[PDB]
């Protein structure tokens, strides 16, 4: 047993380490992947402050993917106040929701795909370069984000941090023009799409059938059980999401309970193992000292006791069975996502009425109950629980999709190639503030 | 000439003011592939460690009590020529001012300030979410203020002034800006910018006249600088036309 | 009137406790901050006392303008998370229609009720009622989530079974109703101070009129320094009327001098503490109250 | 084709014995797993029984589980006559149920580590042994099992066939020091069960990565499928369980049908291969007669016509999508079920008033309609059926998690080394008094 760290990680969102427990072979036997983002406090900020002005400071969480938080702090508002939206305003959200899954999973390739090799070649793409085919697979992407960033500011108000959505519902319905342009543009999107979603299931199937990486000039090999846990998964809808509203909610809020770092990672320990060669710059000093347990900047959620998985895999799991897991299994079911958001968004826009109704007529104003909603994030079941009374937050905690995948990505670990330990946590599309908050 | 160097880094933000810079689509390949290298960006390369920059475009703001932090962003005044400030949270504090601590696991990460508290600050990018327009308007005219011929510098230094100017007048941003430096100083002429820039739709105008849900408002300073009284300079703006011409020529394929 | 740089002006200072043995069952040692706000009630100095009442959740604090002497008593023992005892100094003046108001709390709530006696801003009636003040000693303070993560995580106890909490010789005490005993090293423990505290160079609750603590006393027995001629006419009278056993601080281990050692460990971390924040940029630093 | 068979099985509760048709290399054809303990027939003698009798008698069906008996029982009995207990009494059989899942699979451990090598080494655990690690290792399981048996007794009014459950809820609510104890003892059984979770993952992930064991001085070869079968799972609950009270029952009775041991065991045949060497006393002497549709014990209840496993992994697979089968993912899944068992109990000890109502103000006497309650007990799915008319039982039945596994671990066995056919059945922690009731 040796311990190597690598610290930042890179290819993901946010600031994150990892620190590696290996065998004699470089082989992880135990690996801790912790957040080392400074923690915010969100949750904690909130008390006090107003239910309309909650959900537009948690937005500001993350950038990516802001359409999560926005729509599950405000519907968990709703659901502790026992507020029914719209159908109009519900529409839009799931337009809205839609698009920027679209763009976040485009983005998610742009991570990637350095790590793939340009098929039957030893090449690996390389994104940034004026070569093809790097360059017009670039820009298929580049028109994707696009077109997803142009529909999530139509229907949301805004691309980043929508401001569209209130209490109650949404501030504007949209012009006849803007739906017409909405359908038009998820009509171009839908082409590109499948396109890229083939492409990128080719290059993942390229790697299933490779039997080493290059890393920093060596030959590292690819493990057939590339980051396969126990865990298992949880997901609430296969698109959107479930509230505390709902006659039959999807998550059950008794299963959960949020433990410290404490509980499952691991104590004190000393770098012993170092190489100043990984691209580009090395790893952590020989000599370093690290303690996954108190400088993880997260909570650790369980559900049934347990880390569990969360995001694309999760959801085509629990929804149509899918039977694969582990690295290479997590890009295919991410990939395969890519065209229900473009379906889902013309029958959206197929049944919005534009003259309808997008604000309750009765906004309560809360009794102090608790309330929970979660949204279907990019990356996983975001859940948002809690307490207004009179119009104030009295309660909040957020339970983000990257906050459950830490634990159970670390367990991903092993048997991996440390030197591949970073493609095993690319897989889960990190957003390490999203975890933090 | 040479390609100028810029490097993207990322304190405590949310990695949105990024993601603006990536939707200026086909125009950030057109910068990169002709006048500027990455040289560093923990989210999109393998950079580990913060090299020299012409250029650095620093997002979020600094929590006093994580010690990587507070070297990371010394470090970058350190390693940099010109220190952009890009976005609410690095300019102004934004959401971050609220931060008050007691969350796990790291129940003492409790203060937070924008970069210009702790190093010297040469261009603001204010905005929350910032423009995509202004992040690649302010590249550009860098990269003519250091390899272009004197007419540029010119035309550069010019149009990056009120930037510039904004990083010295301090680190807070708030609606109450439009009181303290418009309204109450006798210069505001009721145009309603300020209401179409706030990101919170916390701003309505009541008879010509803003009024402010300071509650919503979540601190960005976008309003001050989008209002055409707080810096209004008529050397540039009025040759909107030709800075608009050039713009869009460096950017032609 | 001595005048130690680490312990402040004082004229004495004696190891005592409470001869009130009810008093005396659930305080956290000798049981003075209690016994000096209820004899302070009963004699006619003070009319009512802000002191850290039981609040919400389990151990979690809460301050309370207390007016009777069982109001008083349930505030015995230590909480080891914020009480913002300052926050009931005006109200007490207002609703309450208290003339002589007591106050008790940790060193810098002393300076806050100090300040607001010569720079009362927006805090118009206090200077002239204020007519008490009991200080503990405190080396630093945590939050609830911090204290939380101590007690359950570290010392592995639920916080509802905890009768009684303690920092000394370099650990953190919990000890349970049930009769088990828990420890966590203080090197653990540093991650979750609460930040403001660093700044602070004030151990025995310098500005008090009477200050009282654990340290250089036995077990059941607080070190106590008598400042203010406030604080001698009511100690005074409070010994006379047999409200007290005293010790000479000299006579009793390890007394004044471990008290002067901790306070100037304190201080000395603390300054520097001060001394780099002029400096914590480049070119640029962060605010002193104290410049 | 030649007939070896084991009698009886040992390191599992009850008497049971494998009647196995082997290949010309020793390889399972085809298994028969088989009850040959005598038939008490509890649900026989319930008839003309007072509603609060039954569930007392059934308690003594197993010692290891009586909690899962008297919870299935008393339920049944509830549902039947339509009585909804007060919340405070659910609280304390939650608290017992949990309590008493910790006790099984801990004594578990026990039984099936004699088969486990200490990791890297060729030496098996000797428990027993005044050696290290063993007996350290025996040390952490006892006082586990000590803090189980205490709370449950706590809780329960005793920890082997509890007192306190009644129709209607409880006798006794407990005191203020009674909940603090608990929730004391179980703040020390969180931390020593992470610690045994995590020594028994490391054990079996040990086990995964060898290629054969010894048995009986012999190298015998480790299949890497051990164990596997295609009968799928069935599952009510990750915790507790589920009743015909329930809005949404998670168990369905349309899908049940009990046959005779007839359609799915072998008849009869004759031992034509013998091995006296077999630990400890060899194997049925050569010559002798069996038939397993004749001297098998118990009942064949099916889930759409078909045998399913129950138990741990049959939770994990139906609540998260565990994708991991066969007798080392048993184990695993066993293991992980450790903590939630204690972040149960504390949750509800925080949620439990002491001085709350425990018995419903009115108990009803029952009008002849069918109830039934579905417990997940340590080992699987215990439903327990019944009609209750004037407070006396005039019919009832129990389907018992080992009942339920007996024809599917049978299918299990095909493929095994028959000298390693034991460890197949041990992975179902099975318990033959209970199945055969
Ligand atoms: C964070 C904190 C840190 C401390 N650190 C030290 C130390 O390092 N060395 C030392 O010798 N003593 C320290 N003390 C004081 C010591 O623990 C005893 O509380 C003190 O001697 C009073 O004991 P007593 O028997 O006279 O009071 P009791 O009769 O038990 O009465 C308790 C008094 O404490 C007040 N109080 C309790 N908790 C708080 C709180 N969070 N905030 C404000 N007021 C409170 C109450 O108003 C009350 O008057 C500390 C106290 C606190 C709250
Ligand atoms: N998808 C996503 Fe975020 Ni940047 C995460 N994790 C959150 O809800
Ligand atoms: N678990 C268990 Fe028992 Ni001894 C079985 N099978 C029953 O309900
Ligand atoms: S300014 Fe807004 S978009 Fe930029 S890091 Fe701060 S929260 Fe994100
Ligand atoms: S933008 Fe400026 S001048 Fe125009 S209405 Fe707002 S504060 Fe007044
Ligand atoms: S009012 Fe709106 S635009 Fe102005 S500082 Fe507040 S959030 Fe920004
Ligand atoms: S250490 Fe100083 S600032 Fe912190 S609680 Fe104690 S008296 Fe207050
Ligand atoms: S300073 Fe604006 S509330
Ligand atoms: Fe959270
Ligand atoms: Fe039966
Ligand atoms: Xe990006
Ligand atoms: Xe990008
Ligand atoms: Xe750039
Ligand atoms: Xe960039
Ligand atoms: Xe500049
Ligand atoms: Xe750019
Ligand atoms: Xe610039």
């Amino acid at each position: 047993t040796k311990v190597v760290e690598i610290s930042p990680t890179t290819r993901l969102e946010g600031h994150s380490k990892l620190t590696l427990k290996v065998n004699d072979q470089g082989i992880v036997e135990r690996g801790d992947w912790l957040s080392i983002t400074p923690v915010r406090g969100i949750e904690k900020l909130a008390i006090g402050k107003t239910m309309e002005q909650v959900p537009k400071i948690a937005s500001r969480v993350c950038g990516i993917c802001p359409i999560a938080h926005t729509l599950a702090s405000t519907e968990a508002m709703e659901a502790s106040i026992g507020c029914e939206i719209p159908t109009d305003a519900k529409l839009l959200r799931i337009i809205l929701h839609a698009a920027n899954r679209i763009h976040s999973h485009a983005l998610h390739n742009i991570l990637i795909l350095p790590d793939f090799y340009i098929p039957g070649t030893e090449k690996k793409f390389n994104l940034f370069a004026n070569e093809q085919p790097a360059r017009s697979v670039m820009a298929r992407i580049v028109r994707i984000r696009e077109i997803a960033q142009t529909i999530a500011a139509i229907a949301g108000g805004e691309a980043i941090h929508p401001s569209n959505p209130r209490i109650g519902g949404m501030y504007h319905n949209v012009s006849p023009r803007a739906k017409q342009k909405m359908a038009d543009l998820a009509k171009e999107c839908l082409v590109l799409v499948h396109e890229q979603m083939e492409f990128m299931l080719d290059v993942i199937r390229n790697m299933q059938n490779r039997e080493f990486v290059e890393v920093g000039g060596k030959q590292i090999p690819l493990p057939k059980k590339l980051g396969y846990h126990n865990q298992g998964v949880m997901a609430t809808a296969p698109m959107y999401g479930s509230s505390s509203l709902d006659d039959n909610p999807t998550w059950d809020f008794t299963r959960w309970k949020e433990t410290r770092p404490w509980d499952w990672y691991m104590g004190e320990v000393t770098i012993d193992l170092e190489d100043p060669s990984y691209p580009i710059g090395g790893t952590t000093k020989v000599g370093t000292k690290a303690n996954p347990q108190m400088e993880s900047c997260t909570g650790v959620p369980t559900y049934d006791g347990q880390p569990v998985e969360v995001g694309p895999r999760a959801r085509l799991a629990t929804f149509k069975n899918f039977d694969e897991k582990g690295t290479f299994a997590q890009h295919i079911a991410r990939q395969m996502e890519y065209p229900d958001c473009c379906y889902t968004i013309l029958n959206c826009l197929d049944n919005l009425n534009t003259s309808g109704k997008v604000l309750a007529d009765h906004i309560p104003q809360g009794d102090g109950s608790m309330g929970w909603a979660a949204n279907e994030a990019p990356r996983g079941s975001n859940i948002h629980l809690a307490r207004v009374k009179d119009g104030k937050v009295r309660w909040y905690d957020m339970l983000v999709p990257t906050t459950w995948n830490f634990p159970t990505c670390s367990r991903a670990l092993t048997g991996a190639p440390w030197q591949i330990a970073e493609m095993v946590v690319r897989a889960y599309d990190p957003c390490v503030s999203c975890a933090t908050h | 000439t040479n390609k100028i160097k810029i490097g993207h880094v990322h304190m405590s933000g949310c990695t949105g003011c990024l993601v603006s810079l990536a939707d200026n689509n086909l125009g950030l390949i057109k910068i990169l592939d002709d006048y500027a290298d990455l040289v560093y960006c923990l989210t999109l390369a393998d950079v580990r460690h913060i090299p020299e920059m012409d250029v650095a475009l620093v997002e979020g703001s600094v929590c006093l009590q994580d010690h990587e932090s507070v070297e990371d962003i010394k470090e970058t005044r350190k390693k940099s020529k010109i220190v952009v400030a890009l976005g609410s949270c690095a300019c102004y504090g934004n959401i971050t001012r609220f931060s008050r601590g007691g969350q796990h696991n790291q129940p003492q990460h409790e203060s937070y300030l924008p970069i210009g508290d702790l190093i010297d600050v040469d261009v603001y990018i204010p905005g929350c979410p910032p423009s995509p327009e202004l992040i690649r308007n302010v590249a550009v005219m860098a990269y003519l203020l250091l390899e272009g011929n004197e007419e540029q510098k010119e035309l550069a230094g010019k149009y990056l002034k009120p930037l510039m100017d904004l990083a010295k007048r301090g680190t807070s941003g708030c609606f109450c800006d439009l009181m303290y430096d418009v309204i109450n100083q006798g210069l505001c002429m009721g145009c309603g910018t300020c209401a179409a820039s706030c990101p919170v739709h916390a701003i309505t105008l009541e008879f010509g006249k803003p009024q402010g849900e300071r509650d919503l408002c979540i601190k960005c300073g976008s309003c001050y600088g989008a209002c055409p009284r707080s810096f209004f300079n008529l050397d540039v703006i009025s040759e909107f036309e030709n800075i608009s011409e050039i713009i869009a020529k460096a950017l032609k394929d | 009137m001595i005048e130690d740089p680490y312990l402040g002006k004082y004229v004495t200072c004696v190891s005592a406790r409470s001869t009130d043995k009810e008093i005396l069952k659930k305080a956290q040692d000798g049981g003075i901050a209690t016994a000096l706000m209820v004899y302070a009630l009963e004699e006619g100095f003070i009319d009512g006392t802000i002191v850290a009442g039981e609040g919400d959740k389990p151990w979690q604090p809460k301050p309370v303008v207390a007016m009777t002497r069982e109001d008083i008593l349930k505030a015995r023992g230590t909480r080891y998370n914020i009480s913002p005892q300052i926050s009931w100094l005006k109200e007490a003046t207002r609703s309450f229609g208290l003339d002589k108001v007591g106050v008790t709390g940790v060193c810098c709530q002393m300076q806050a009720v100090r300040k607001a006696q010569l720079y009362p801003i927006n805090m118009r009636d206090v200077p002239g009622k204020v007519a008490f003040t009991v200080g503990l000693f405190c080396m630093e303070n945590f939050s609830y989530k911090s204290l939380q993560s101590i007690v359950e995580d570290h010392a592995n106890q639920s916080l509802g079974s905890v009768k009684k909490m303690e920092i000394t010789k370099g650990k953190f005490w919990v000890y349970t109703e049930r009769g088990n005993v828990a420890t966590v090293p203080l090197k653990a423990t540093h991650k979750y101070e609460q930040p403001g505290c660093h700044v602070c160079l004030d151990y025995v609750s310098n500005l008090a009129d009477i200050s009282t603590g654990s340290v250089g006393s036995p077990d059941g027995w607080s070190t106590v320094f008598i400042r203010t001629k406030v604080g001698n006419e009511i100690w005074s009278k409070a010994v006379a009327d047999g409200m007290f056993e005293t010790k000479p601080i000299e006579e009793v281990k390890p007394g004044l001098d471990l008290l002067r050692k901790l306070a100037k460990e304190k201080i000395d971390k603390n300054q520097k503490t001060v001394e780099e924040r002029k400096t914590f940029g480049i070119n640029k630093g962060l605010r002193n109250p104290y410049a």
